[PDB]
């Protein structure tokens, strides 16, 4: 494995203070970090270089070094104005995962004074399970889909109190995919100049999406019906008809579309 | 501006059916349960009732809706708990230092408790039929009113 | 007293227990009637002195809307409790309201108390339909106060 300098374990500075980040190693290494723009690299034949002529609380961090062809470090830039330092505003993850809030605390010594919360100074629900890790923020094991929400990182020390920005958390039970359509009578001809109904229906796990029916190029205007029923939303577009021409005739298209996609789907009618 | 109109769909009449079945489920019982929740004698306001009343039906959702896990009432106050998240979308948050205003400390049975989520999401689901942008309303002199 | 033998079953402990599985767990606590075991030790007077109590609760405690599954879940079991009778004989019963205390518990326990009844009940009656037959007086005259 490689060798780091500064080195050991833990790393805190004073912000502005000056850092660099050396991996002594045979030949190429690689850094593998949480950084950039805020550090600077150099990856010579050494090993590489990591530096900052202003450690600033963005610097606060996990950062490792692999030989490229196994050495980690964590830098916490002691800041009272900023107590934590966001990698990211959102993550998205899937049912029973584990979930990481990167609200990484900025001085050890909050390490007792930290708390996951939801907007508005309200707490988390009671059925999500999460715990605090120093050098990766609050997380949550096992996400299920009611623990997404928008969380805040606080942290109150003697009336004093520092809160993050939001992370907006999304759990999904299953990765989210177009939604289902369901085209009834897959075909049909009940040429009469009559009576007629055709039925295209779409499934998704979240209200989220659209369904149309067409004809030909032509979408037509039916109402909309929409229920929950075991995890899931449904819409409809009925089209009922009382007495058939032959512009009736045609290639129907069932389309519903979220923000995954499009799922179409074809029937045929036709009428003599 | 948040709400969609897809808000309109939120609540389904299957999220009523299952929750009619979770109320229809229990045995009647000679109770007393606390909880907060709106009292109507300080806050009469349709819509205000309705978007004070919002957090306070999550709360009681998520600390008094306990059933026994894989429950098929357990799941459905889990269903209906992720709803409760969902139309976060759809109401805009208010104005006021009073947080804990116009909230008041129920002492009631639980098949009572469990009628007031019901109504809650009945009505809910009845204004944002007529129009999504409901709850999108400013608040602030309705719940200055309330007292005490 | 034969039929006895074999009267309850699984065809509704099961749906009492479906029943028990339905309940919102809640700080909710309703005030009975039941045997009190600070005052009685003999498991087979137990049995005994709560099939009436038990009874009495399965009639007015245990009330849910009408055709519902958790209701006809009690319309059977209270079928079964008086298709019961037929098997408990009565005891020597001066100081009626001896052996018996008032309770302020959950539902959830009130249900398991039904619920074991019907248990140690479909458990000794597999043993010997004759149980249930025992002369009890020995036993509820320890029952003080
Ligand atoms: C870094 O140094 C090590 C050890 O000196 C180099 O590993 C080699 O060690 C021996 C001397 O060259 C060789 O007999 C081995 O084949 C080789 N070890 C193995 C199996 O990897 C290593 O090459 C140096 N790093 C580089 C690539 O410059
Ligand atoms: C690193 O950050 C600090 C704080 O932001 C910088 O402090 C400077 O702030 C301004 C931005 O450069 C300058 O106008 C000032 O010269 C200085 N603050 C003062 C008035 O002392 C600091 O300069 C940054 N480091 C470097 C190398 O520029």
């Amino acid at each position: 494995a490689p060798v780091i300098e500064p080195s050991g374990p833990e790393l805190v500075v004073e912000p502005g203070e000056t850092v660099t980040l050396r991996c002594v190693s045979n030949g190429s290494v690689e850094w593998d970090g949480p950084i950039s723009p805020y550090w600077t690299l150099d990856p010579e034949s050494p090993g590489s270089t990591l530096t900052t002529r202003n450690a600033t609380f963005k610097n606060t961090g996990t950062y490792r070094c692999t030989e490229l062809e196994s050495t980690t470090i964590h830098l916490y830039v002691k800041d009272p104005a900023h107590s934590w330092n966001l990698l990211a505003q959102e993550v998205t993850v899937v049912e029973g995962q584990e979930a990481v809030l990167p609200c990484l605390i900025t001085d050890p010594a909050l390490k007792d004074s930290v708390s996951l919360m939801r907007e508005g100074g309200r707490q988390v629900l009671r059925k999500t399970v999460y715990f605090f890790s120093p050098w990766r923020g609050f997380i949550i094991r096992k996400a299920k889909v009611l623990d997404s929400n928008t969380y805040v990182c606080k942290t109150m020390v003697n009336g004093r109190e520092s809160t993050s920005t939001g992370i907006w958390l999304k759990v999904n039970r299953v990765h989210p995919e177009p939604p289902q359509i369901k085209l009834e009578p897959s075909k049909l001809v009940r040429i009469r100049g009559e009576a007629a109904q055709i039925v295209c229906s779409a499934t998704n796990a979240e209200v989220g999406f659209n369904v149309i029916l067409k004809r030909g190029d032509t979408k037509l205007e039916i109402p909309l019906n929409s229920d929950f029923q075991d995890n899931y939303y449904k819409k409809v577009r009925a089209l009922s008809l009382n007495a058939v021409d032959f512009q009736d005739a045609g290639i129907y298209s069932c389309v519903a579309s979220n923000d995954v996609g499009t799922r179409t789907a074809t029937m045929n009618f036709q009428v003599v | 501006a948040d709400p969609s109109e897809h808000c309109s769909h939120m609540i389904g009449n299957g999220h009523l059916k299952v929750l009619q079945q979770l109320i229809d489920s229990q045995m009647e019982t000679s109770c007393q349960i606390a909880f907060e929740f709106v009292d109507q004698e300080q806050l009469d306001d349709p819509v205000c009732y309705l978007k004070k009343a919002f957090f306070l039906v999550q709360d009681i959702i998520d600390e008094t809706m306990r059933f026994k896990d894989n429950t098929p009432n357990a799941n459905a106050t889990e269903r209906l708990q992720e709803l409760s998240n969902n139309l976060n979308s759809c109401f805009t948050k208010d104005y006021e230092e009073q947080n804990k205003a116009c909230v008041r400390t129920f002492h009631e049975t639980p098949l009572q408790l469990l009628e007031k989520i019901k109504n809650f999401f009945n009505e809910t689901k009845n204004l944002l039929e007529k129009d999504w942008n409901i709850f999108t309303k400013n608040c602030n002199n309705s719940f200055a009113k309330c007292s005490s």
